[PDB]
């Protein structure tokens, strides 16, 4: 029950790196937002990561046959911000060189402790972005890793990003966040 | 003619290269929307040792339209009818543009390892499965040997 940003410090300042403290937190949250998971509920898991980093709390994320409850609408809406070609890795660009370069359409267009939904390959996969202030924290929470591009095993800091790899950052309204906290889909998800 | 490009490309490249364990696939020469998928009957399941064929069709608005999947290989399953029509929720009512193909493929392969009772549709096989489970298995095992083996 170490809820809220309580252990947001317990998993931040140590001998752990930046791309390293990511897979750190996510692996924890994963154990609460996706008790043993790995299906297609990526979209839901990510919306829930934003939810926890926004304060609302941690709730088991929706499972495949519950995605349509709310996610189908969120897509409904934010579709234009997804059918965008967004950021694209350059040839030979490494995983860190791309994670850093991506943490810009973030750090720039950010806030104090704001979050974002990051689409991978236009809805192929999803991860949650969090701005702690100076840096960014990418959390998968579905498989409990840090920033990755739908890879079974978390890739090494300096591995090559496949060609034309693209990520569309999704700016999500606070209203959208409040709309989901006032939805039955959310209130029905098992707390913690 | 204008859709969600990156995703279909990336989802396909994954299906024919980075696919789910126990699932392989080859795209149709004619239509590039149809995929000839092959799923391996799991272990400790009645289908163990069998390789079943599935037809995967990606409609016009795929993301916004649940993809169409069916068994082209016969199989004694409380969730697949005589025509090969699978009874999965995320293929019927509960489908969302937020779910990918892997979700459906995974779901199907899971269904083989452990058939589902909570099924409203009427089906004789189903009936035999939930009552005469013993015999029902024996029969699936035999159908895997007939239809799911040497079938290539």
């Amino acid at each position: 029950n170490v809820n809220v940003k309580k252990l947001l410090e317990s998993l931040n300042s140590k001998s752990l790196g930046d791309m390293d403290k990511d897979s750190e937190l996510a692996a924890t949250l994963q154990k609460m937002i996706n008790p043993s998971g790995g299906d297609g509920n990526a979209s839901g898991c990510a919306l829930h990561a934003c939810m926890a980093m926004l304060g609302y709390g941690v709730r088991e994320a929706p499972v495949p046959n519950e995605i349509s409850e709310y996610m189908t609408g969120f897509f409904h809406r934010h579709l234009e911000q997804i059918d965008s070609e967004g950021i694209v890795s350059h040839p030979n660009e490494t995983y860190s060189k791309f994670r850093e370069r991506i943490a810009e359409n973030i750090l720039q267009n950010t806030s104090k402790g704001s979050v974002v939904m990051i689409s991978i390959e236009q809805a192929t996969h999803w991860i949650a972005g969090f701005n702690d202030g100076e840096k960014i924290m990418f959390l998968d929470v579905q498989t409990g890793k840090g920033f990755n591009l739908y890879d079974p095993v978390e890739k090494s800091p300096d591995a090559f990003v496949d060609e034309n790899s693209s990520v569309q950052v999704i700016h999500v309204s606070d209203q959208e966040f409040d709309h989901y906290a006032n939805s039955s889909s959310w209130k029905s998800k098992r707390l913690c | 003619m204008a859709g969600l490009p990156r995703r279909i490309i990336k989802e396909t490249q994954r299906l024919l290269a980075e696919p789910v364990p126990g699932i392989k696939a080859e795209p149709d020469e004619s239509n590039a929307r149809y995929f000839h998928v092959v799923i391996a009957g799991p272990q400790d399941s009645p289908f163990e040792g069998g390789t079943f064929k599935l037809e995967l069709f990606l409609p016009e608005e795929y993301p916004m339209a649940a993809p169409k999947v069916r068994f082209m290989t016969k199989i004694y399953h409380p969730n697949v009818d005589k025509l090969g029509r699978i009874c999965l929720d995320i293929l019927k009512d509960k489908w969302s543009p937020a779910l990918q193909i892997r979700t459906v493929l995974l779901s199907i392969q899971a269904l083989l390892s452990a058939p589902n009772p909570d099924d409203p549709l009427a089906n004789d096989v189903a009936e035999q499965w939930k009552t005469n489970e013993a015999q029902a298995i024996e029969t699936a095992r035999a159908w895997t040997r007939l239809y799911a083996m040497n079938n290539i």
